[PDB]
């Protein structure tokens, strides 16, 4: 088969500079009609595929005019003028030439805005949830840049292990952030045995961790 | 205007057989060829085959020769895709394009599992000049939930998470709203939960505790 490798699995790019992404191929995708048959796509969350470059260097219908392609043969470049916050997704080559037509493993586009520091915000566990007996203290931080943000869970001031979960939304469209959700779950029995629930968040763009608490019955 | 519209998610039992369709409309079908690709969650694509509708010919990527089979019906403009024993390995989106890839249907979930289909229990995350409040959407089986706020009409703020597998074996995911303090008396923040395996649709109003 032909492989298709993309040596970057993302590439930082603030907004309004141009990125190139790579792609190469183990065998020359020109055929002898003259064309090559290099497509690239691009992917955003929860979408389908949407081609943006057709036979290596030919924009496709309806993509803008800030998005090109080049290449060798066997080495190409899909390359991004004034890349806009909207801009973040993944980006695939494919080759289709030869079956089985096959795609480079995909290079992420991260929107490089300024350093911003989550909003913190704890939740305790519903009075409807602890009718059924299980305990969920949530907590959330919002609207942050870079994704990299460390949890730490505190019950009466001790740290957690083992029983946390999180989850982490995609590269916000307009603003360039994450959000953060992080779950303590515990039985309903054991969540009453304590007081003092907590969670500390450590990130760039904090100068030391920040805590949200609660005391357990307000 | 092309549309290639997929069938519905499935929740298959492993050892079994699935057949997903994709039914073109705008266009003339048997003048396109339709490829067929796998995309394992949170991973890139893969080419699984091809077929023309016009002509019924077929080529298949050798990895899912003995698992896949591509047929095309003319008199209702639809292409399948069967496959064969299943395993958790076949757990994916799989998407229809027309050739050359302009044109793809929205893609078919499919979930290879012998559990239980479970509804959620939907759960508010109370309000404590923004205020951040949500819901919890707890213990389902299988994937996906939809969560929309105000039947749609609060969108702006809006974060809902990817949903996360706990041991038990049952998803959980939240989705939080941030809106301004001062509507926390005015305004009715409703989470409509939706989780078509199980027919649960809960509209959970959040209120400040």
């Amino acid at each position: 088969d032909i492989v298709m490798t993309q040596a970057a699995p993302s590439v930082p790019v603030t907004p309004g500079e141009s990125v190139s992404i790579s792609c190469r191929s183990s065998k020359s995708l020109l055929h002898s009609n003259g064309n090559t048959y290099l497509f690239w796509f691009l992917q955003r969350p929860g979408q389908s595929p949407q081609v943006l470059i057709y036979r290596m260097s030919n924009l496709a219908s309806g993509v803008p005019d800030r998005f090109s392609g080049s290449g060798s043969g066997t080495a190409f470049t899909l390359r991004i003028s004034r890349v806009e916050a909207e801009d973040v997704g993944v980006y695939y080559c494919m080759q289709h030439l030869e079956y089985p037509y096959t795609f480079g493993s995909g290079t992420r586009l991260e929107i490089k805005r300024t350093v911003a520091a989550p909003s913190v915000f704890i939740f305790p566990p519903s009075d409807e949830q602890l009718k059924s007996g299980t305990a969920s203290v949530v907590c959330l931080l919002n609207n942050f840049y870079p994704r990299e943000a460390k949890v730490q869970w505190k019950v009466d001031n001790a740290l957690q292990s083992g029983n946390s979960q999180e989850s982490v939304t995609e590269q916000d469209s307009k603003d360039s952030t994450y959000s953060l959700s992080s779950t303590l779950t515990l039985s309903k029995a054991d969540y009453e045995k304590h007081k003092v629930y907590a969670c500390e968040v450590t990130h760039q763009g904090l100068s030391s961790p920040v805590t949200k608490s609660f005391n357990r019955g307000e | 205007q092309v549309q290639l519209q997929q069938s519905g998610a499935e929740l298959v039992r492993p050892g079994t057989s699935v057949k997903v369709s994709c039914k073109a409309s705008g266009y003339a079908f048997t003048n396109y060829l339709i490829e067929w690709i796998k995309q394992r969650p949170g991973q890139g694509l893969e080419w699984i085959g091809v077929i023309n509708p016009g002509s019924g010919g077929t080529n298949y990527n050798e990895k899912f020769r003995v698992k896949a089979t591509l047929t095309a019906d003319k008199s209702s403009s639809t292409a399948y895709m069967q496959l064969s024993s299943l395993t958790s390995d076949d757990s994916a989106v799989y998407f229809c394009a027309r050739g050359g890839g302009y044109y793809w249907g929205q893609g078919t979930l499919v979930t290879v599992s012998a559990a239980s289909t479970k509804g959620p229990s939907v759960f508010p995350l109370a309000p404590s000049g923004t205020a951040a409040l949500g819901c919890l959407v707890k213990d389902y089986f299988p994937e996906p939930v939809t969560v929309s706020w105000n039947s749609g009409a609060l969108t702006s703020g809006v974060h809902t998470f990817p949903a996360v597998l706990q041991s038990s074996g049952l998803y959980s995911l939240s989705s939080v709203v941030t809106v301004p303090s001062s509507s926390l008396g005015t305004q009715t923040y409703i989470c409509n939960v939706n989780h078509k395996p199980s027919n649960t649709k809960v509209d959970k109003k959040v209120e400040p505790k």
